[PDB]
């Protein structure tokens, strides 16, 4: 009785805001540099008038604007145009208003409030792409996603010993090379100089935008997804992806990993992954 | 022994059949569940029961224990589809040790799986072992490990491993499809008996479905398939048709079984499968609250014959499958509206359990109302009503639904017709119907006829010195 | 009284048709 | 935040031996779906021996996690070096 009306002490005293995220942070990961806040009423600033300024600071290793391991000029010195794509400096953009307004070009997705940084080494969209390297996967004798009712997906991802996430070759220019060489960023690294079709065999997911954190005014990563899909489960197409990874000088690992929403890459990734996952009517 | 009823469905699906959708080979060919027409029949261009599907004596008559997952025992017959109800009736009593139940429960609902309020959690999962607790019922449910079927099979576990009473052995009865079963190997043997075991995996096994581990007793049935999941709705009430029909046996003069669904969580069939039910005159109970077509029938309970044409209520479902009133692929929706306008108008044969004012009385009382209510509604040629709700109510050993419901309308006194329900509680015993009928005025010095104790004598506790 | 107090516990959890 | 599978329900229950708070264990991390897989529980069921909490013993029982299962060789031998130290 005694601990019965103790539980009757306690029972009566009852009576465009997607933008960008991952861009509008405070931290930027190499030089302690945070100068303004905005937010989701003030980010494009085509609409709003925002009088009050980010002081600029740019090209994050060695030389503000100058940029010669980079590989941009200075403001002074007679900005490219907007969307020409000469020259070995890709300005090709894939949205049209490219906007050179101040001398410098200004990005469409809305003001984040920064700089101008080299951390793009681009001042520009640095069209990049990720392989989606994708198994449709299985069991003992060929699976689905029994969860809800989908499919389950497996994806290579790639932990990099050092910073903390699993993640894919960024395709983002490779310096006097094109966009399947940065895709041997990290794929050389992968061992194989033989096979180099991999986008070939590719399926494209989604052109545009992603929310780069280490974005700015003047430069900020927009990509193309590509698909490279699996639907044997069986033979020499996995086979020889699998088979053409010795990996040999390569830092920590390289698993097969199962994809959802609760995977170990941050933010860039993980945004642009569901896309991939809508296509095959996966589980994300 | 009783193997040589019990038979097979087996045959070839791989005579000539371009089913290559599963990539492992055309449509499950030999060194499969297909063994016997490995060589060449007369012409197999179409596998269709013209092209026979054979019977022979059954491989899956044993016993297996759940590994690792608990101890206890429970027995596994797979069965036909063309398998006589009487047959499976006279192996579930007569072969497995199965008293002779008073009342059926037939769970059904959706096969995904639903999470709901923990104060329906705590209501639905309480209520339904003390049903089966008291009266000592069966719990016809579906089988698998996923969905409604789920559910109750945590309500179980959460009696019969923590108040673990051999006192109330509850009784439920899977029945599924042998077929859509995980692991169809690994529990065949012509051998006949097996005190056998199989492991439990969910992860795996994508299109096939595990059994559910907290069950009694186990039925499966098939049409030499695999993959096509509704088989056994052509069992399960040709089943229930059956036991509902069988009658109770017991010295104070007996009853017929009644019988009632509990819908939770429902969809498109379960919508098919509740006035079906209701057509054939057995009531069932609706729960508020959670399920995708029972909190419809939820919401149309109460209002009279005036329809929506269901467009406002059509998304009442609050997983949105199919995600919107235009986009919900089903076109003629004039067929679901009908399913309804049927089920509402018998006002008799339909309740609904609110939470907020029902869960107070109970769910026991309920789902005990509704079996009442359904009876009260047919009777015939007197105040047959007013016996056969009592002759019910001494089966149930629920004094105060016999008290609170049948006792407080007008009963007709006439106190002779309380003799062959006296006669029961004293054999039955059951001792405290008997200060029941003392209040009403069943007078001992008048009940007790000479006939009565020689009727009385023969039904002694058989146990006794 | 344990009786009685039991009975507390759940005292207090309840805030043409015709064609 | 889990990473690659059930280690959720493996990381929460981690947290809820060194809580000693055997109803947040209860009505939390034991109302979803458990992913049942027995084994699983042995690293914790290890963890409530030793440390006495013993409340949590009831909860696991309660579970399915079989003592004549549970009890391997190795066990005892890495449970006879844990002992209580101040113990005769």
């Amino acid at each position: 009785i005694s601990n019965k009306v103790d539980a009757m002490v306690d029972l009566l005293d009852l009576d465009g805001d997607s933008y960008h995220v991952n861009a509008r942070h405070l931290l930027y990961p190499n030089c302690p540099v945070t100068r303004f806040p905005v937010p989701n009423e003030k980010v494009p600033w085509e609409t709003e008038f925002l009088i009050y300024d980010p002081p600029f600071y740019t090209a994050e290793r060695k030389d503000a604007a100058a940029m010669d391991p980079m590989g941009d000029t200075l403001e002074p010195l007679s900005t490219i145009q907007y969307n020409v794509v000469d020259g070995l400096r890709d300005r090709r953009s894939f949205h049209g208003p490219y906007t050179v307004q101040a001398g410098l070009p200004l990005n469409p997705m809305g003001r984040t409030g920064l700089r101008g940084r080299g951390s793009l080494s681009c001042f520009g969209p640095n069209h990049t792409l990720y392989p989606m390297v994708t198994r449709w996967r299985r069991n003992e004798d060929g699976a689905i996603c029994r969860k809800s009712i989908k499919k389950m997906l497996e994806v290579l991802v790639v932990k990099l010993p050092l910073s903390e996430h699993w993640a894919l070759p960024g395709g983002s220019r490779e310096p006097g090379e094109m966009l399947p060489r940065k895709l041997k960023r990290i794929l050389r690294q992968e061992h194989w100089p033989s096979f180099e079709n991999l986008l070939k065999c590719g399926m494209e997911v989604y052109k545009g935008y992603m929310d780069d954190p280490r974005n700015t005014d003047n430069a900020w990563i927009e990509t193309v997804a590509v698909s490279v899909h699996f639907q044997d489960q069986n033979d020499v197409e996995l086979n020889r992806l699998n088979s053409n990874l010795h990996a040999c000088d390569s830092g920590a690992s390289i698993r097969w990993q199962v994809v959802d929403r609760r995977i170990p890459l941050y933010a860039n990734h993980k945004t642009l992954l569901q896309k991939a996952a809508a296509e095959f009517g996966a589980h994300y | 022994i009783k193997k040589k009823e019990c038979v097979y469905f087996v045959e070839s699906s791989k005579l000539s059949d371009a089913g290559k959708v599963v990539c492992q080979c055309g449509y499950t060919h030999e060194q499969h569940l297909e063994e016997a027409t490995k060589p060449h029949t007369f012409q197999g261009t179409q596998w269709d029961p013209k092209k026979h599907v054979q019977e022979m004596p059954t491989d899956a008559f044993g016993d297996i224990v759940f590994t690792g997952l608990s101890q206890k025992v429970k027995k596994y017959v797979r069965v036909s589809q063309d398998t006589p109800s009487s047959v499976i009736y006279h192996l579930m009593t007569q072969h497995w040790g199965l008293d002779v139940p008073n009342l059926l429960i037939s769970v059904t609902g959706g096969a995904k799986n639903f999470n709901m309020k923990p104060r329906l959690k705590s209501i639905f999962r309480r209520g339904l072992v003390k049903v089966a607790q008291t009266t000592g019922a069966w719990i016809i449910t579906g089988g698998s490990h996923t969905g409604v079927m789920k559910q109750v099979g945590e309500a179980v576990r959460d009696f019969s491993l923590s108040s673990s009473y051999k006192e109330g052995e509850l009784i439920t009865i899977g029945v599924a499809t042998w077929g859509t079963v995980h692991r169809r190997e690994g529990l065949i043997h012509p051998t006949g008996s097996f005190p056998a075991e199989y492991i439990l995996d969910e992860d795996g096994q994508g299109n096939l479905t595990c059994l559910d581990s907290n069950h009694s007793h186990f039925i499966l049935v098939d049409d030499g398939t695999h993959g096509q999941y509704g088989v056994e709705i052509p069992l399960r009430t040709r089943l229930e048709k059956f036991i509902s029909e069988q009658t109770k046996e017991r010295g104070g003069v007996a009853i017929k079984i009644p019988i009632v669904c509990v819908v939770l969580e429902g969809g498109p069939g379960t919508l098919h499968t509740i006035d079906n039910a209701t057509t054939n005159g057995t009531p069932c109970v609706v729960v508020e609250g959670s399920g995708r077509v029972a909190d419809v029938i939820a919401q149309v309970a109460n209002l009279p014959v005036s329809d929506i044409t269901i467009s406002l209520i059509q998304q009442k479902l609050s997983v949105f499958f199919q995600e919107m009133f235009e986009t919900f692929t089903e076109s003629r929706i004039v067929e679901w509206t009908k399913k309804i306008q049927d089920i509402v108008r018998r006002r008799q044969l339909l309740t609904v359990f609110r939470e907020g004012k029902d869960g107070q009385q109970d769910v026991d009382v309920a789902i005990l109302q509704a079996l009442l209510k359904a009876s009260r509604s047919q009777d015939h040629f007197g105040h047959e009503n007013w016996d056969h709700q009592l002759k019910l109510a001494v089966a149930w050993n629920r004094v105060d639904i016999a008290r609170s419901e049948i006792f407080m309308d007008e009963w007709q006194w006439k106190p002779s017709d309380l003799h062959p329900t006296m006669t029961a509680a004293l054999i039955s015993n059951k001792p405290e119907f008997v200060k029941l009928f003392l209040e009403n005025g069943v007078q001992l010095k008048e009940f007790v006829t000479w006939d009565t104790l020689l009727y009385l004598y023969e039904n002694l506790d058989p146990s006794c010195l």
